[PDB]
């Protein structure tokens, strides 16, 4: 164990906005397995670039291209996506192309949803990783810790988030997530029906991210295991997402005959309604408290990495 | 009297079966809407608006399950009118331009898309994609007494922009009394294309649902949302008979038949509601803290779950500054309350 | 809002006089008690007690009371510790004998009432209400039939005979905000600048609170309104809504607002019959502008003859029915079932 | 063989609505009267010009201008139509001179009487007053009612168009309503008794109507009661033509479960009737809407009728 001795993954950042800059900082910060290779970026006056020269890692203004002539290309095992999908349906050809792996931070959807403490395992050699949105990467945890116990018919999580922080392509497409989400609820949280919400709201004193997930269950499941499962999921999170939290105790709910619910993809159902009541604040070092809608992207991908680079080799092919 | 033009037409779009759904918990069934549609059309409505409470895919564990989807609702009343057009309502976060896709084969020919008051940003694909159908397209600025006149305004603009041909002041909260309602018109028409329209949507949390829907008109505004008895959310909307028996006073171009609506309210319409429709201490709480009027009976839910004072829970809310759609807060409210 | 939010809003309280209207003049002195110390303490300026109709309003036309006058004024007298009771006199009705015995039981506050037209006849009244040293008001019914300048000048004639505030008043709750605002510039515009007006607003447009305001904001110094709205027809202008609604617009009420909302919804809604409400029968009062006294007893004749009560309210306002002419609600009801 | 003329000459008092149309209507329908002198304060009256067309004797110096009248000499009857503080100071000077006194003021120095009630038990009485437009048409129905059963209670609404009412009723319209209680129990026979009256501006002007509430026992004849009150009716008819029944008489059983606070007794039941008056005026110088003033004339008239023709 010498002084010298660097055994960390070399990544790639692409994007020098908000998401790229802030993962920047968190694997600096927490990661011991990976090292900062290359910041690119379209723009010289980025303050993302800016940053990142400062801390001493090589950036180029010249987008993917100027990645591939980087003398730091050369140990590059992992790049990250923070840009565009578009972008990135470009951006992975090449990087594939050069056996590098992808972590896709946008709604490209080209590879697999990860949820980390849910499904990593299942696609840990997978060449391309999307990382859903920040609302599933919150809540498919609970929807899976839940049907771990007992399976959920249906599954809903309204995500709540401070105005300022709403990400500018979720603005852009505002259904998409709604879409992505409740479809990796199914994929990826177990549900077998997916309902996502998502609500921005502007109040001064900018509000700590919210989600509130709701499982329906069968009468019969264990309230107590459930509880159980879900208050684990929550500190499985917190090894990567420090900020995540419950508001408020597992919550249940009987649903018993004379007041059935009208279930979708069941039809009027008696059973079992489980709320859960997250918050989910930012590490504020560099992304504001408010933002953890942005910090659990990064915070996600980051640890996507790190057991990557926890499992063996990288060979770039 | 007023310097509203007794000549210019209102157009009158009753929300009965899409805010009276709040009332109802969306349980009308398809029954309920072919009746009720057809009386609103039979007196001269202009629009009817079928949706659950909360839009298109409002149902859900957080508003509520719909006792039927608004396929088949917005069908329904799509067959049973003959001259109105069937309108609906898509809160971006909550409804799809796919939902919007359905609805319109499912025969909707208006859509207002609603944001909150201060996020008109993120209508865009939905306002775009009305257009291209070629669906009257309407922008929904909720909570508008959390908004300045001129930042309204401008959020009106920016829908405007999008390819709205109608912009709504939205008392939502039901806390605006009638000069808060005019200097918001004032504002929109400043703004506005000349060839824009404007709408009201007054909640009647402080009794001012006709009033403010009076005032707007004196101020320029061509469409009056409203329903019969005031069925919607909270103490309910401006009360559509009501409305048009005031309107008649004054001699308004509003072409709807007043006994007839005034016999649909009480005939029909009251003997669904299960909790009053009407201005108490719950549904005042609403308009005096200015709290997203849909809230009012989850909170009553709440109150009684936990025993709470429903009018507490509906305060906080307001201090806290929750918004449409935010009805998991309510619990998250009742939880902490509790916790004393 | 040009309305000056430092100008103190006399508030004055009709729940157990216009309120007994909507109970068939039936308060019990418990119920007068109980209600005159809730509003009391949360800080009105005046409880007006007497017969719906007024002073001697115990009658067949208009319903007997439970009590006398004599014995509801000194229950609320009793009760309250701060506010002034009033009381409210229908010349023609009542008399100023009948005026003696509510001031010996503790009314201080006076409103004299007549039709809009016929100010004339109050003369004695409002002189022996201001021998009495009481605060006399005069009060012109049914505002809706006449003129502004019409009304205005009637209002002058009250204030010649010696009333110290004029009231414009919506019996029929038929008015709109600019007919309001219309009828407090008429009085504005030839009153003595020191003699006070009010409003009394029915809410059978829904329009009470609104026209409670809008009367403010032209001027209006006193505002007449009831705890749910508790009055005749779809109530008067609801006393806990129309604070609720001054407080968002940090006007100087000195009222509590949780107060009155917990005594409007905890000891008056609950004392309810026929629910005081705007609906088919009572937005008849304001769409055709009849008193709104009329309603429960054209809703009795409405069952007893079966009749819409609806169309029997028309016919009322038809033929210019006024208050006080409850008995032609039989009449009327009686013509219609010959034919 | 036809009339002998046995007219008493009679003298008017008062130069308006009232005595003008005392005046028309005794020279249009009189057998046995003779307007012998009319009585102003002001020499510019029209009624004082209409009675000098008419040829009768006036004077505008008051009563006291009346006694140094020569017509005056042959006058037995005269009406008062002026006011109850004029009345009090009249009725000396015209008793003093054997001159039976017609009173039409409230001022009430004589009794109380509705001539077809108790117009014989006062036809001796030298001062006689006429009550009050209501009394003269409610208190027949009183005591129509009361004759078959001791009526507990009775109410009165006097409704009469605003042009009509008289400038005394709208300097006191207190003594209205207190004036007729009074009666209504004297000499309608009701235990207790209540008079309300309602002013309406409405146009066209509309008819005098008195609505008439009795509260009797439940045992109470509801034929007999019809026909005691229609049968009055026409009696009054007799000299009020538009005196008319607007409803059939009504009946309401207060039943045990609906018991009444009627005043006097406690909370009650019985028997609640309901007759509907409406009394339009005789035309002859008032107006039909003014059914108010016309029941005065024709009521003092047929008073003054009756004394001429005891003899
Ligand atoms: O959509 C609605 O009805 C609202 O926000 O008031
Ligand atoms: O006096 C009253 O209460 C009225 O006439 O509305
Ligand atoms: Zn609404
Ligand atoms: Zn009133």
């Amino acid at each position: 164990l010498n002084w010298m001795s660097d055994d960390r993954l070399s990544v790639a950042i692409i994007g020098s906005g908000n998401i790229g800059t802030d993962l920047m900082i968190k694997i600096m910060r927490n990661s011991k397995l990976l090292k900062v290779g290359a910041m690119v970026g379209i723009d010289p006056k980025s303050d993302g670039l800016a940053r990142a020269q400062r801390l001493g890692v090589p950036t180029t203004a010249e987008g993917v291209d100027g990645l591939l002539d980087m003398p730091a290309f050369r140990d590059i095992k992992i790049a990250f996506d923070a840009t565009s999908a578009g972008a990135q349906a470009i951006h992975n050809q090449k990087l594939q192309a050069h056996g590098v792996r992808v972590i896709d931070l946008t709604p490209a959807a080209i590879g697999p949803y990860v949820i980390p403490v849910v499904n990593f395992d299942q696609h840990v050699d997978a060449p391309n990783i999307n990382m859903v949105t920040c609302g599933g990467q919150a809540t498919i945890p609970i929807v899976h810790a839940v049907s771990k116990v007992s399976p959920v018919h249906y599954a809903e999580i309204v995500a709540s988030i401070s105005s300022k922080s709403a990400g500018p392509g979720t603005r852009a497409n505002i259904d998409e997530f709604t879409e992505t989400t409740s479809k990796a609820i199914l994929e990826v949280g177990g549900a077998a029906q997916g309902r996502a919400i998502i609500i921005l709201n502007p109040a001064e004193p900018p509000l700590i991210m919210r989600d509130t997930v709701y499982c329906f269950v069968s009468a019969e499941a264990n309230i107590d295991a459930i509880t159980d499962s879900v208050e684990q999921m929550v500190k499985s999170v917190q090894e990567y997402v420090p900020g995540y939290r419950l508001k408020q105790k597992v919550q249940f709910e009987k649903i018993v005959a004379g007041n059935e619910q009208n279930i979708p993809g069941l039809g009027w159902s008696t059973g079992l309604k489980v709320s859960v009541f997250l918050e989910v604040e930012g590490a504020g070092h560099y992304l504001p408290s408010y933002a953890g809608n942005l910090d659990i992207m990064t915070s996600a991908g980051l640890t996507v990495a790190e057991r990557i680079a926890g499992s063996g080799v990288q060979v770039g092919g | 009297g007023s310097m509203i033009d007794q000549a210019k037409k209102i157009y009158i779009s009753d929300v009965t079966l899409r805010d009276g759904m709040h009332a109802i918990r969306h349980r009308y069934t398809l029954n309920h809407v072919s009746q009720i549609a057809r009386a609103l059309d039979e007196a001269g409505v202009d629009s009817i608006e079928v949706a659950h409470g909360d839009g298109l895919k409002g149902s859900s564990f957080n508003y509520g399950f719909g006792a039927y989807s608004d396929l088949e609702w917005i069908s329904a009343a799509a067959e049973a009118v003959k001259q109105a057009k069937i309108a609906t309502l898509l809160l971006p976060g909550i409804g799809t331009v796919h939902d919007l896709r359905e609805a319109y084969d499912a025969g909707a020919r208006v859509v207002r898309v609603a944001t909150h008051c201060t996020e008109a940003d993120v209508s865009r694909q939905h306002i775009e994609y009305a257009r291209g159908l070629g669906m009257d397209t309407v922008g929904f600025l909720m909570m508008s007494h959390m908004q300045t006149p001129v930042g309204l305004a401008q959020q009106a603009k920016l829908m405007e922009n999008y390819g709205a041909q109608c912009i709504y002041v939205v008392d939502s909260g039901g806390a605006m009394n009638m000069w808060d309602i005019a200097e918001r018109f004032k504002a929109l028409k400043d703004v506005l294309d000349p060839a824009t329209q404007t709408g009201m949507h007054a909640h009647h949390n402080l009794s001012l649902g006709v009033a403010n829907s009076l005032v707007a008109l004196e101020n320029g505004c061509d469409r009056v949302d409203a329903s019969l008895t005031g069925m919607g959310a909270g103490a309910g909307n401006a009360p559509l008979e009501v409305f048009i028996a005031a309107a008649e006073r004054m001699g308004l171009n509003h072409g709807c038949d007043v006994k007839k609506l005034i016999n649909a309210a009480e005939d029909i319409v009251r003997p669904l509601q299960e909790r009053p429709v009407r201005v108490d201490r719950e549904t005042l709480a609403l308009g005096y803290a200015g709290v997203y009027s849909s809230f009012l009976r989850h909170a009553e839910t709440a109150a009684k779950k936990y025993n709470l004072s429903a009018f507490d829970i509906l305060v906080e809310l307001g201090k806290r500054r929750m918004i449409g759609g935010q009805e998991d807060m309510i619990v998250d409210v009742a939880l902490d309350m509790a916790k004393g």
